[PDB]
RNA sequence: GAAACUGCGAAUGGCUCAUUAAAUCAGUUAUGGUUCCUUUGGUCGCCUACUUGGAUAACUGUGGUAAUUCUAGAGCUAAUACAUGCCGACGGCGCUGACUCCCUUUGUGUGGGAUGCGUGCAUUUAUCAGAUCAAAACCAACCCGGUCGGCGGCUUUGGUGACUCUAGAUAACCUCGGGCCGAUCGCAGCCCUCCGUGGCGGCGACGACCCAUUCGAACGUCUGCCCUAUCAACUUUCGAUGGUAGUCGCCGUGCCUACCAUGGUGACCACGGGUGACGGGGAAUCAGGGUUCGAUUCCGGAGAGGGAGCCUGAGAAACGGCUACCACAUCCAAGGAAGGCAGCAGGCGCGCAAAUUACCCACUC
RNA sequence: CCCGCCCCUUGCCUCUCGGCGCCGGCCCGAAGCGUUUACUUUGAAAAAAU
């Protein structure tokens, strides 16, 4: 039970934010997350990204 | 000083007393009843073993 | 002031242990009562809890028994004789529990003589004429034979009380502790015990 | 400090299933004397502002308990710490409503309202019998009432319904296998099930297996055992989820089933 | 409605970590060895009663000391303070037996009986009961079914694993001057062979006895502890270990006393010494295993300058209670009087090292 | 790797009191336990905060 449970509730959590595919989804899939993944999540990032700058020190400011 | 409101409390006092004395009567009375019912199965396990021996022994 | 702890005095391998607090409350001490024969003279003394324990100095009185034929009648206490505990207090007077006391032995007479409707031993039959011979034999005439018949073929009373019964003395076993409970009462010897009693009394002195 | 009694009661030392938090200052309500063990009590004013909210400050649940609209077991109570706990009514008669205090599966006095027929009366368990002066016997109950005149067949762990005016017992069961129980203490709380066993050992407890509907056993010393009807037939209204228990998984499983967590 | 008597609380909290190495403390168990303000529930009928007795304060008035939250003298008046004590309902129960009555001479089978004493709970002592296992055959005295040879049929409170338990019976004891069984108060009504009495009823308030319960308290079980052998034998009538009886205490117990026995513990580390040692829940670091720290918010303990003793109370060996010594230190008319911040602020001193003489009961209790 | 069988199979009986049976008679669950421990596995039991 405590392997279940977890697992499921953890793993949810990285698909809620975005960082993991659900075609992905198994626990050895939570070793594959490295650095990159998280800061693209950011705000700024995403300002940056799907709205209006210049450049990324525009979209902090 | 007695006034009226005095006595009242006196004649309370009493009907208190007397009403504590009845209720003790009415409780054993309904006790003893249901006591002595009982003691039926009293009666019924004696009966049993006598007629135990009696059908043991019915062959 | 006096105490009753049980943190101070050794432990087992002879080590010492020593205090980390005070004396409480709940460990108390006060002095013995020491009762002797005299007037009644009590002290209340509250106790924890509330409650009063009464202390007796100088009792005069207890209920005695006499429990083979079930009559127990308030009897004067005269002196104390024996106390296995020590045998300092017999010479002092004192009384505390498991004392061996004399009693007037005046009601059992009484007791037995209007129950059994016959006398005990006497030193002489001019002794009873002028009064116990008058509630001795009675007008009732009506029941002489009909009571008197199973009083006549029960009873024989042991030897060694008998003798002692005469002198207006029998040997008494307290049983209660005067000091906390304030009265004196007992039981009457019989059987084994007062032979056993009057052999330790006849070894140590007359 | 240990010249006597104590009468403060801190937050964080609080019995846990208060649900107190920990942001209001360092002392909790503390439950006066009474009928019901401290730890098995729900003090009043917990029942009256931190669960269903008519008040919102503590001098608020003593002017409500001044007018007295509160009952409890049909007589006036008037404290702000009245300690009521397992198998009581708490009757308001401003409202036209009963609650009844009952264990919650997850192990903690919920909320039961009730009709006001079932809220004539409770289950009270035996505990001792004991036969005073001149021949009488007597009956000892969890919520301490002695009740004078029992008849001779009850005895220790069954059940009772006592009517609240009148104490003189409607009814009882007589503790055995296949009769319905609910625990009462122990780390299992709230749970139904029947008897099915029942151990002895001479001296240092005992212990009493249980087996429910849904096909699970478990265990509980004697004392926390406590019936509540004949076997499968409650005679009391239960709260819902009805004792069984379920594990975290399949608890989490439902409210993301039906989607719904607002209505 | 100030004052004052009376009731209740001040034994909670707060603060500090000095002592304290099987002690404290933690887990586990036990009171069948005990106490318990309070709450809750039961318990509450063997020339006065239309109500008993006499003083104290505030108050009034007069004072004393260098000085105090000192206190004197005089004059009043209360009670849920203080001290007393009857009514009602005893148509009952047991033991004496003046006697008396009937039938078999008697005995015995009989029925009644005046006069007495005892007769609730609590208290102390003694005694009795606390019963139910497995069946018959005859002889002696005997009930009923039933007869002028006797055949079949009866006798028993409750409870625990276990109690010398609980309740019952008998004989007494009585705490007096120091157990109980109400001389108390507020809201609102009635009925009278009837004219405010005689009758009686509601709703409360208060007090008290015992049992249960709650909050605990106190003793006791098993297991668990840091360093040291340049600490290896220790303990005993200044009780060490045990036995018997008693004293004392809330109870169990060498707790204490008398008499008696000669034991107890240790290389599986006792005993002794050390600790910049209060214990635990915990904290820091860390792969696994560990190491170090824990004065400090929760829980338990100990202590209020050092010691000892004690009053009141249900609860205290209390210190924002008291009494004394020792150590400190203050006032004084030098005769005497008064004191304890390891409570919140604040100051001195100590040191490497640590805050505002603030606002307020609105929250939490 | 849960019932049984070769001799054993949760080792036995003895039974008696309170249920289940089948047609007075018969069968099988609960009662003493398997020489003792450790060990292992499951329950009960555990203050909160962290």
């Amino acid at each position: 039970p405590r392997r279940l449970f977890e697992g499921n509730a953890l793993l949810r959590r990285l698909v809620r934010i975005g960082v993991l595919d659900e075609g992905k989804m198994k626990l050895d899939y939570i070793l594959g997350l490295k650095i990159e993944d998280f800061l693209e999540r950011r705000l700024q990032t995403q300002v940056f990204k799907l709205g209006l700058a210049k450049s990324i020190h525009h979209a902090r400011v | 000083l007695v006034t009226p409101r005095v006595l009242q409390h006196k004649r309370r006092r009493i009907a208190l007393k007397k009403q504590r004395t009845k209720k003790n009567k009415e409780e054993a009375a309904e006790y003893a009843k249901l006591l002595a019912k009982r003691m039926k199965e009293a009666k019924e396990k004696r009966q049993e073993q006598i007629a135990k021996r009696r059908r043991l022994s019915s062959l | 002031g006096i105490s009753r702890d049980n943190w101070h005095k050794r432990r087992k391998t002879g080590g010492k242990r020593k205090p980390y607090h005070k004396k409480r409350k709940y460990e108390l001490g006060r002095p013995a009562a020491n009762t002797k024969i005299g007037p009644r003279r009590i002290h209340t003394v509250g106790v924890r809890g509330g409650n009063k324990k009464y202390r007796a100095l100088r009792l005069d009185v207890g209920n005695f028994s006499w429990g083979s034929e079930c009559c127990t009648r308030k009897t004067r206490i005269i002196d104390v004789v024996y106390n296995a505990s020590n045998n300092e207090l017999v010479r002092t007077k004192t009384l505390v529990k498991n004392c061996i006391v004399l009693i007037d032995s005046t009601p059992y007479r009484q007791w037995y003589e209007s129950h059994y409707a016959l006398p005990l031993g006497r030193k002489k039959g001019a002794k009873l004429t002028p009064e116990e011979e008058e509630i001795l034999n009675k007008k009732r005439s009506k029941k002489i034979q009909k009571k008197y018949d199973e009083r006549k073929k029960n009873a024989k009373i042991s030897s060694l009380l008998e003798e002692q019964f005469q002198q207006g003395k029998l040997l008494a076993c307290i049983a209660s502790r005067p000091g906390q409970c304030g009265r004196a009462d007992g039981y009457v010897l019989e059987g084994k015990e007062l032979e056993f009693y009057l052999r330790k009394i006849k070894a140590r002195k007359g | 400090m240990a010249r006597g009694p104590k009468k403060h009661l801190k937050r964080v030392a609080a019995p846990k299933h208060w649900m107190l938090d920990k942001l209001t200052s360092v002392f909790a309500p503390r439950p006066s004397t009474g009928p019901h063990k401290l730890r098995e009590c729900l003090p009043l004013i917990i029942f009256l502002r931190n669960k269903l909210k008519y008040a919102l400050t503590g001098d608020e649940v003593k002017k409500i308990c001044m007018q007295r609209f509160i009952k409890i077991d049909g007589k006036v109570r008037a404290d702000i710490t009245y300690p009521a706990g397992f198998m009581d009514v708490i009757s308001i008669d401003k409202t036209g409503e009963n609650f009844r205090l009952i264990y919650d599966t997850k192990g903690r006095f919920a909320v039961h309202r009730i009709t006001p027929e079932e809220a004539k009366y409770k289950l009270c368990k035996v505990r001792k019998i004991f036969v005073g002066t001149k021949g009488i016997p007597h009956l000892v109950t969890h919520d301490a009432r002695t009740i004078r005149y029992p008849d001779p067949l009850i005895k220790m762990n069954d059940t009772i319904q006592i009517d609240l005016e009148t104490g003189k017992i409607t009814d009882f069961i007589k503790f055995d296998t296949g009769n319905l129980c609910m625990v009462t203490g122990g780390a299992n709380l709230g749970r139904i099930g029947v008897i099915t066993n029942r151990e002895r050992h001479p001296g240092s407890f005992d212990v009493v297996h249980v087996k429910d509907a849904n096909g699970n056993s478990f265990a509980t010393r004697l004392s926390n055992i406590f019936v509540i009807g004949k076997g499968n037939k409650p005679w009391i209204s239960l709260p819902r989820g009805k004792g069984i228990r379920l594990t975290i998984a399949e608890e989490r499983d439902k409210r993301l089933a039906a989607k719904q967590s607002s209505g």
